[PDB]
């Protein structure tokens, strides 16, 4: 409860750092957008490690 | 009186050869496709009397299909 | 048990519930399509007597 | 702009003081008289107030 | 083998000519627009419009030139239903922010038809798979003649006798 | 002006006044005010084609 | 059924000072319908 | 002799009866008891394909009036009678100013296009005009291709069409018509356009029945959906 | 597939457009879904006992 | 004829590769020709 | 919609309508006498120096007057009000119509065509 | 098109998904793209045809980083799929070892 929503965003990016090889920038922030939207990204991304599926899960 | 029943007024709609519409009938039939009415069951319609059409018992709230055979049945079969 | 004009009449305005068939064909019934008038008049007969014991 | 027309000596004066430097466009009172005279959306308002 | 190769990255490298440009290409020559003496203008037309040919948005604006023709049909109709369908209510409201992403998404396949990029595959006579009974063998027909004075059902099985007869 | 004003008994002119007092009060407050339908604003009851 | 006269129409029109004219008629005074005479 | 009906709602309703049905039915009894025009146009006319609708003509010549209720064929008659001219005559100029605000003129709606196509055929049929557009066909290289490139890069830019990149697929449509040879590049049907514009205000480029026939009045028909010779549907 | 496939490996290279074009299908339930009069005026599937 | 059109499709059912010369030689294609039904007036 | 695209928001004055005449002609879509339509001739004007006139047949009363009034106000003319009439005689001869506009320092003309002028704001 | 009518059931036809599907991957020209087309075919139920192994043979025995032992997996999965592997796709085997 008292951390800001842009250090979650900068968490998230930095824990999914080295999750896609083409922009990062741009990829990792669109999978924190759907994430935080709502989207099944667990069920459509099936090759997501341990640590990237629990991060994206808390 | 008995015929007080049949005094009930309906209220006209507010707007904004013979017996056919132009422009639904001149619709080329290749497009439109060969049909008059939705393509559900058959079981749906019923000849309606004194009127030369086929509506169904269920006013509106047509079913599919798909509503009629098991789930992911081949050709709809039981 | 009306006349030929009377049934007309009645079917054309509202007073008869019949369902309007081709005009020249057998109808929905199997029993007048296979067979007809003395079909349909033979599984009536065998449908009210040619049924029974009749002990 | 209705504000400060309708504001008193010290209140205007205070308004004036701060936005003098905003870049605020040239509104003439017409507008502003427009904007104020255009009626309520009594359906707008019963979406507010129900959410 | 110089010569070869050389054509062959050639015809590699060359974007693939969408089938309206090519059109174009054939039907309008430099003396139609005035441009004789200027064979570099021309060309460079040509590739101008070939390349602009190819965005979305030209086509687009061709499948609804033809669907305003009523150019379609009932597949077409359906196909496009479908495309619509599909979509999400987010994804259309994104695709609507651009000017043609939204009528794209339902007039898919259908400015690759008037385009000509469809692929041309061979429509045969439709195969399905064996209806025999698994333990006699047998299969079941309909035949139908003269509308409700014909009807017979034929009940087919291999013989392994070669001694097989109706 | 006779053609522009038919004529019109009070008996009639008491229900057609009715049938738009009836519709304003089906209308909710909302809908009125936003159609301007107001009891000085004229509102329209039928309008068909034959 | 006129450039010419449309213009006029336009201006006489503006001249009685409640009508706003069109930008057209600004743009037509500053280039004026080509004359089909003088030749 | 004829009973009265009196199909008006205002002639059935009298204020004794609307004192006893407004207390049972009102507003708030009501409430209690009850609970991008072209991609609309084409939805609407694309969801009759559904398992419960069919194709309706009504649909399709709705979505084509939203697509055809555009000037672009007037803006565009008028930047390719632009194309022909001179970027360097003093005349070709002012003819050119001219027609540009003849077609932003079109294009905002401040002038009716009845008027507009006067204003275009007086500039059009001007001596000036012909004989510019006459040095431009007789010259052996010329810049029509560049002339109407140009006009349709500046109908985007300016915003007189109704989508940002129609304008290229129109120019694409008189590439290939111009191939036709149907008419010199600058000279117009005006006779043509006239008799269009006569009638169009703007310029432009088993059966269904809504009434089922009744008992009494068809005396042997059955139906649209009845097939007196049907098949066996495997 | 939760198992990995050879051909997987000539996969086209994940791309942000891409990877936003495989959730433009997911559509959410209250879009699925669509309340209408027959669903309000909906009779009771099981036998009551009072109206 | 509907002799023939019965044993077209049980081969067809049977051994499916037998679909595409029987329907291109038409044997599976019914025909809806109905002789005309009782009237009095003829 | 009365008022054309090309008229939109652009009158300052608040005009007046005047009704000259009604009859009753006949319209003939097909090969015989079609129908009955009534043909309404009106005008409607401002003082401020602003007119039209306009004429129309339509089935009924209110849509004749509707379509009259859409074609006066397409075909609007207006006058530069600044001696409040002409300073010079005008004769026109139209469809054998000669009619005879002067100055003077009254208005005179019958009242028919004196409530035209008034429309024009020619008090002079 | 997935058959919502009986009409289109009578279309259906599972062997021409086949043809269509042949079709598609002639007309890409790209083979990652080919082979995701490839593995939605084999995932839906297409039954596989020798064309469409002689295009995916021919398609990737001509590729930047493709593998020969790949290639020669994604022959045994085609023909344990249920292609038949006539002369064509036995040459480019051949010139591809």
């Amino acid at each position: 409860t008292e951390t800001t929503e842009q250090q979650r965003r900068r968490y998230f990016e930095t824990t999914m750092a080295d999750v896609f090889e083409l922009d990062p920038r741009k990829t990792v922030r669109d999978e924190y957008e759907r994430v935080k939207l709502g989207l099944p990204v667990h069920l459509k991304n099936p090759q997501y490690s341990l640590g990237v599926s629990q991060a994206v899960y808390d | 009186y008995y015929w007080s029943r049949y005094r009930m007024p309906t209220q006209m709609p507010k707007f904004d050869n013979e017996f056919i519409d132009p422009i639904d009938d001149k619709f080329p039939m290749s497009i439109r496709g060969p049909l008059v009415r939705p393509d559900v069951p058959e079981d749906q319609y019923v000849d309606s009397w004194y009127i030369c059409t086929s509506m169904t018992h269920h006013m509106g709230d047509y079913r599919p299909w798909s509503a009629s055979a098991p789930p992911n049945a081949f050709r709809f079969r039981p | 048990n009306v006349s030929y004009w009377t049934m007309n009449k009645m079917v054309r305005g509202g007073n008869l519930l019949v369902h309007r068939v081709h005009y020249t064909g057998w109808g929905t019934d199997s029993h007048l399509k296979k067979g007809g008038w003395e079909h349909r008049w033979n599984k009536v007969l065998q449908r009210n007597v040619l049924q029974y014991s009749r002990i | 702009k209705r504000e400060l027309r309708f504001a008193g000596p010290v209140g205007r004066r205070a308004i004036q003081e701060e936005l003098q430097a905003a870049e605020l466009p040239e509104v003439l009172d017409e507008e502003v008289n427009r904007y104020h005279d255009l009626k309520l959306n009594m359906m707008e308002i019963e979406r507010e107030v129900k959410a | 083998e110089a010569q070869a190769l050389v054509q062959r990255t050639l015809e590699c490298i060359s974007r693939p000519v969408s089938a309206a440009s090519r059109q174009l290409s054939r039907t309008i020559t430099a003396e139609a627009v005035g441009l004789d003496n200027a064979p570099g203008h021309y060309t460079n037309f040509l590739e101008w419009m070939g390349r602009l040919t190819e965005t979305r948005a030209f086509k687009t604006e061709h499948a609804l030139f033809e669907f305003s023709r009523r150019k379609f049909n009932r597949d077409d109709v359906r196909v496009m239903f479908e495309n619509y369908r599909l979509m999400s209510k987010a994804t259309l409201l994104a695709d609507s922010a651009d000017s043609y992403s939204h009528f794209y998404t339902v007039l898919k396949d259908f400015a690759r038809k008037v385009a000509g990029e469809d692929s041309r595959h061979q429509i045969g006579v439709r195969i399905d798979e064996a209806e025999v009974d698994p333990e006699t063998g047998i299969a079941v027909g309909r035949g139908c003649a003269d509308g409700e004075k014909y009807h017979f059902t034929a009940l087919l099985r291999e013989n392994r006798d070669h001694n097989g007869i109706i | 002006d006779r053609w522009t004003h038919p004529q019109e008994s009070n008996l009639e002119q008491a229900a057609r006044g009715s049938a738009v007092l009836a519709k304003r009060l089906s209308m909710t407050v909302s809908e009125m005010h936003d159609r301007q339908e107001t009891a000085e604003n004229p509102a329209t009851l039928d309008r068909f084609y034959y | 059924y006129e450039p010419w006269e449309h213009m006029k129409r336009m201006g006489r029109l503006v001249g009685t000072g409640f009508y706003i004219p069109p930008e057209w008629y600004n743009h037509f005074r500053m280039f004026p319908p080509i004359n089909h005479n003088f030749q | 002799n004829f009973p009265a009906h009196f199909i008006k709602s205002a002639f059935t309703t009298d204020p004794l009866k609307e004192k006893q049905k407004a207390r049972f039915s009102s507003g708030g009894e009501a409430m209690r008891e009850v609970q991008d025009t072209e991609f609309q146009a084409l939805v609407e006319f694309i969801e009759g394909a559904s398992y419960d609708q069919l194709i309706s003509g009504r649909r399709f010549k709705k979505v084509y009036d939203v697509l055809s209720e555009n000037d672009d064929m007037f803006i565009w008659l008028c930047h390719t009678a632009m194309s022909v001219l001179n970027p360097g005559d003093m005349r070709s100029r002012l003819i050119y100013n001219h027609l540009r605000i003849l077609a932003e003129s079109v294009a905002s709606g401040e002038m009716t296009q009845r008027t507009a196509f006067r204003f275009f055929e007086s500039a059009v049929r001007s001596p000036a005009y012909r004989e510019i557009a006459k040095r431009q066909l007789e010259g052996g290289a010329a810049t029509r291709l560049a002339g109407i490139s140009a006009a349709a890069d500046v109908m985007r830019r300016m915003g007189l069409t109704r989508r940002p990149m129609s304008s290229y697929f129109e120019l694409y449509q008189r590439i290939v018509e111009r191939s036709e040879a149907m008419t010199p590049w600058g000279f117009p049907p005006l006779f043509q356009f006239e008799e269009r514009l006569s009638l169009e205000p703007r310029l432009k480029f088993r059966r269904i029945f809504w009434i089922p026939p009744t008992w009494n009045r068809a005396g042997r028909f059955l139906g649209p959906h009845v097939t007196l010779y049907p098949g066996m549907t495997p | 597939s939760n198992t990995e496939h050879f051909l997987d490996k000539y996969e086209p290279k994940r791309n942000a457009d891409t990877v936003a074009d495989k959730y433009r299908t997911t559509k959410q339930i209250t879009e699925i879904d669509k309340w209408t009069r027959y669903d309000s005026a909906r009779a009771d599937n099981y036998r009551p006992l009072s109206i | 004829f509907a002799l023939r059109m019965a044993v077209a499709n049980a081969l067809v059912k049977l051994i499916p590769l037998t679909r595409i010369p029987l329907k291109k030689s038409g044997l599976l294609s019914v025909d809806r020709r109905r002789e005309r039904g009782q009237f009095p007036g003829y | 919609d009365l008022i054309p695209k090309e008229h939109r928001g652009r009158f300052l004055c608040n005009f007046q309508l005047n009704i000259v005449a009604y009859d009753m002609r006949v319209v003939k879509f097909s090969p015989k006498d079609h129908r009955q339509w009534i043909y309404c001739v009106l005008y409607v004007g401002s003082g401020k120096g602003i007119a039209g006139w306009g004429r129309a047949v339509a089935p009924s009363t209110q849509e004749a007057k509707k379509e009259a009034i859409r074609e006066a106000f397409s075909n609007i003319i207006a006058v530069d009000l600044e001696q409040e009439g002409p300073m010079y005689p005008v004769r026109v001869n139209a469809d054998g119509v000669r009619v005879l506009l002067y100055p003077a320092r009254r208005i005179v003309a019958n009242f028919r065509v004196a409530d035209i002028l008034c429309a024009f704001g020619f008090q002079h | 098109l997935e058959p919502c009518t009986p009409r289109e059931w009578l279309q259906f036809s599972h062997r021409n998904l086949a043809y269509a599907y042949n079709g598609a991957l002639r007309a890409c020209h790209s083979l990652p793209s080919m082979l995701l087309l490839y593995k939605e075919m084999k995932q839906r139920g297409v039954k596989v045809d020798v064309d469409t192994m002689n295009v995916l043979l021919t398609r990737a025995a001509r590729h930047e980083h493709i593998q020969v032992d790949d290639v020669f997996l994604l022959f045994d999965e085609l023909v344990a799929l249920g292609a038949r592997p006539d002369l064509a796709a036995a040459e480019t085997l051949h010139t591809v070892l």
